[PDB]
């Protein structure tokens, strides 16, 4: 036993960045006692189900695949973090938007950072995507990751596709946000309008009052676009990263 | 000094520490409270309502590790010990894994290849049942952001404000004994 | 995961039934002596927070007891899904 | 390996088995009541929680050092709940340990809302009576720790505090 | 568990009594001064806060030894609570 | 002597990689739509963070397998700057010079775009006064707007496109 | 057992030491002068550590020859407060009352120093809701102004001057 | 306790002194330019702050040293009983 | 004794060493932009620890065979501060040293905090006069305070004259 | 800090030079059509903004060279400053 832990951290630093930004095994959810023996757990089960390819590898390529697998393995943490990173973003511009972390939209010193819609959503999109085979699709995501570039070839991978990624968890974000957004603008333009027609009273108060309410009630009758970007996400995922590389 | 330090959290990886030290570190951060509950207490917590849940596998597995023979200290004779010396913990694994997770890590199961299994359906669960636990603490966490937006004041956190609010009503649901009740009767029935 | 879409829309049913009251309250004792402040003119963009306070008071504290025993009815509602699968 | 197994999962018997968690949810607690998020400096507090739970475990530790120490299992049944003990079961100690701690954590969570409860009241207070004189944009963080600073040494504070709190374990 | 109602209760009256008596005087000075705003022409938005500054010092110096004594004989009361179980 | 090479990569890779040029725009945008949370701290530290790996890639391939990153600080640190810490080079008096050239830089470029933003949150609360109301806050107004035409402008895409082609041939 | 000697010789210095004074006033003076991060809040532990070992520094080496330091546990600890941690003195008696008593202490010179700024910070806001506007946050107008009143006052120097002669005559 | 108490009063004199020039400067200049909201043609809710933004400096450009000096005397008293005990 | 060192390794950096010099200045800077969030505190470490490290430079590489080390300290200690701790060893030079830089790091950073607040009252009062008032300031503030830094040739003469004193 | 006194006193002085232009140019022009809201019948608070717009920019699209050579001068006093102690 020492060609064996050659291989163990290889696959450690691949999987270790996708536990970093993934958000159900880390928002500071799980003790950091427990992250290296998890990984340590699933590498040591990945490397004995057969779900490697030999490099024949070995006398310069200690610290130098270490930095290969962390411009791959969060490759892999980044398009399947894609929909949690929606979902917390989705929150943001419905709390954002009724001002909940508007305090900190002045000056960003001594108020909200990691708001309390968001995280709500950011852990609910997290339950419904881990019970629609949630350990399964990710941890086949990385034999998936495997069976391009497993631990020692080149990873020369395409470059415009990981270029608009952001404007990818942009534009959903947006786009999925535009049921609840829209009415909440409706409704602070009918009240600018009613500080036309009444120009003494308080908009941005009575803006506030009933402009987080109708937020949340606009959030309760949706019921539909919650689940079904997942399947979306699932070929998405098998097809995206398929392309990346 | 790995082997020599990560071991006692190897070999409490996939017990059941995974299940608790997840959920009350998913209680501490549904509470508000970003410290104080401090990590090291919890998990500590954690790590002995495990023990007490893993004690009847532990010296009824050491039995078996005693009466033997079982000559060590190489790879085949543990994998052995593995399966024709453990029997119950085992048993306890293929309990509490997945039917459709344990099948992952192969190629009737071994030992070796259900406790990343392991490990990860119980962080399944464990993120299940503490965002349960985190679900009545929102409502009260929106409320108190709604009526305190609504009663103009928009530049105090509530993050202040809401954490009495979110243990009156933490405290008087009993708290941390009917949760750890209600969490421990899965594993001792 | 049909106990996650009913404990979610729960929730979200839980925000809105128990933040309709005061907010409610609220947003109408706003708008309402905001007309106050049209035709008999007292234009002050200073005055609400001194009656919308009493409100969120009378209308919370006189509310209170409901706040607690559905929202404690809810909490063990939870638990009972913990005691199951 | 036996000298650093025993090494490692003793600050979890130390942080999880003696009085040192009913100081460390109070304590850093009382931080967080004052709207100070930093600065009496975790490191600190949980220095001055592990020294007096050090003081109050003396009498155990100098005792048990000399079915073995037999005064830390009389001393966990007396502070755990009567009917929480009766969940995880004569008695023995590894029986013992998890419902001490559940106890104690909830009863340190009740004597942390009960102190976390006399500030809310003058952060709220100043809140409305910075709104209603008009400055609705500024932060009253700033204004409300000296009030919330006075409102505590004039208490006596810490001293009254670490009395009230000892006196369960020590009278 | 009654206790723990009780002083909830008492600092949810503590913090109706402690924000009724200066937001009250801040909010009678503006509504008062606000009626000075009528049809004798003072429209702008200054002179309340010129004034209203001062009554909430006024109702707050003079008043400042009470919000001692009574926010300190609770800070003893909830201090004997925890001199208990 | 571990103990000081993981330790000090952070401090080497946002300190002498061009992670600075990309965490610096990155996060200017999102500052300057006035949300400053939905595209989180986490995740433009990782989009950043992987942008920087790939122009290191092949400086650390050709290095490991010094004078490649060399010619790497040397292409993009101001003359008129790196000659005062050198009072050819060495490596540890460019990379003073070179993070203050990124930082500054930086600044340059994050500059030339932070300015559409503010003229229209200038246009929004222009038109907002003009249609008579002006005791409304016109910020929660303007951001959508600034999310919106933003999005539909094809925003990171056409941003990050031409910010790494200045470092790379794509 | 060399861990448990070292493991807990941060807790004997933020717990036992003249660590506690400095490490409650200094990254409070951070949270005073409005601006919360500045000071690098390491760089304020690494200069109260190092004030602190100055301060210890003649029962350090005075150690590496213990009847010297509980001198000094006597000297800083409240008079009623290590009596009621006692039922001459001992060890293990004066560490709980010497740290809540520096801890009310720090808290009481920390008091003292942060209401000068909270009075400042008053009159800005009080000065730009006059001027008309109200949106805009008086902290970034505060801090130059709770600077030049903290500068000009030889700050630090002042400060940790008036704040150690309470241990070194 | 009565240093901390005398500091506090201290403080809120400090406060209501250092608060009564500049805002009383003013309201007193938004008045007196409101005086000429009268028969004359001058209803703007937008004019007062073109004079009130000058008035506001020149009595703090003019008194910086006021505002210096017994606020830096009041700095110097504090550090004497941290000086002392 | 071997992580007796790397415990107390950066508490010598960011407390005996002219890291305090630049970490208080530059996290300032990014303070006094308005923008306190877009330099990644973490970076602006590494750009004041790597420049720090510049001046340590000619004490590091003679010090891995300490004089010049305390001369560095006797260098940059104040005369009237110096007196104080002093009522030679090492112990002594230190916090004179570091509370000596913590004040003349603050004096720096309030020359350079100052000609920004001017223009943040200047975009403050054009905003003011010109009708809007519900509008705050600093979204529209930010680019002005940020032009008047790029032409002032960014960082380059910032860090010229704040650390000219240390190479003389 | 006598250096201070002259660098903090000059702030103040550049906040009453440099906006003395772009706010009295505000209340001159929004004052000239504020004196066209005098008899002539003119009554809007809408087109006398889109004619202040226009009136502050072209006080700060021709007079900005004078931010230009005086602001930076006056930053580059302070860059002389500080290469001191």
């Amino acid at each position: 036993i020492h060609v064996f832990l050659i291989l163990l951290n290889g696959v450690f630093f691949r999987l270790a960045p996708l536990f970093f930004f993934l958000p159900f095994l880390n928002n500071g959810i799980i003790s950091p006692s427990i992250r290296i023996p998890v990984i340590f757990l699933v590498a040591s089960g990945l490397i004995t189900s057969g779900k490697v390819d030999i490099g024949s590898s070995v006398f310069e390529h200690v610290y130098f695949l270490m930095f290969k697998e962390i411009i791959v393995g969060l490759l892999l943490s980044f398009c399947l973090s894609l929909p949690f990173w929606i979902f917390h973003a989705v929150g943001s511009i419905i709390d954002n938007q009724r001002g909940a972390t508007l305090s900190s939209s002045i000056d960003p010193a001594n108020g909200v950072d990691t708001s309390e819609l968001a995280k709500f959503f950011n852990l609910f999109s997290a339950v419904v995507f881990l019970y629609s085979g949630g350990m399964v699709f990710i941890l086949e995501s990385i034999q998936l990751s495997y069976n391009i570039c497993p631990l020692f070839s080149q990873c020369s991978f395409r470059i415009s596709n990981i270029l608009t990624f952001l404007t990818l968890l942009a534009s959903q974000a947006v786009i999925l946000a535009s049921p609840v957004m829209i009415v909440l603008l409706l409704s602070e333009v009918l009240l600018g309008v009613l500080s036309r027609f009444a120009p003494q009273m308080n908009a941005f108060s009575v803006s506030l009052t009933i402009k987080s309410l109708l937020a949340i009630f606009i959030i309760f009758i949706c019921s539909s676009t919650i689940y079904f970007s997942k399947v979306q996400f699932f070929l998405g995922e098998h097809k995206f990263f398929t392309n990346l590389f | 000094l790995s082997f020599f330090t990560l071991l006692p959290f190897l070999v409490a990886a996939g017990t059941c520490y995974i299940k608790f030290s997840i959920v009350f570190v998913m209680v501490r951060n549904a509470l508000g409270l970003q410290q104080v509950p401090s990590n090291m207490t919890l998990n500590g917590i954690a790590l002995i309502m495990a023990l007490f849940v893993m004690k009847p596998i532990i010296e009824a597995g050491y039995e078996n590790y005693l009466n033997g023979p079982q000559k060590f200290d190489t790879i085949s004779d543990i994998v052995r010990f593995s399966d024709s010396g453990l029997m119950e913990y085992k048993q306890y694994l293929k309990k509490h894994t997945d039917l459709e997770l344990a099948r992952f890590f192969q190629r009737d199961y071994s030992l070796f290849s259900l406790l990343p299994a392991y490990a990860l359906s119980e962080i399944k669960d464990a993120f299940k049942i503490g965002f349960y636990l985190y679900l009545p603490f929102v409502v009260v966490d929106l409320v108190i952001s709604s009526i305190l937006l609504a009663l103009g004041m928009m530049m105090m956190s509530p993050i202040t404000i809401s954490v009495p609010i979110k243990l009156v009503l933490f405290v008087a649901l009993d708290g941390w004994g009917i949760l750890s009740k209600a969490l421990i009767e899965q594993y001792i029935n | 995961m049909s106990d996650i879409v009913y404990m979610g829309n729960k929730a979200l049913y839980l925000i809105l039934i128990f933040s309709l009251w005061p907010v409610g309250i609220a947003t109408v004792i706003g708008l309402s002596i905001g007309l106050l402040q049209t035709v008999t003119q007292l234009q002050e963009q200073t005055l609400p927070f001194g009656i919308k306070l009493i409100g969120v008071s009378i209308s919370l504290l006189l509310l209170s007891g409901w706040y607690g025993e559905v929202l404690l009815s809810f909490c063990h509602e939870i638990m009972f899904l913990i005691k199951s699968g």
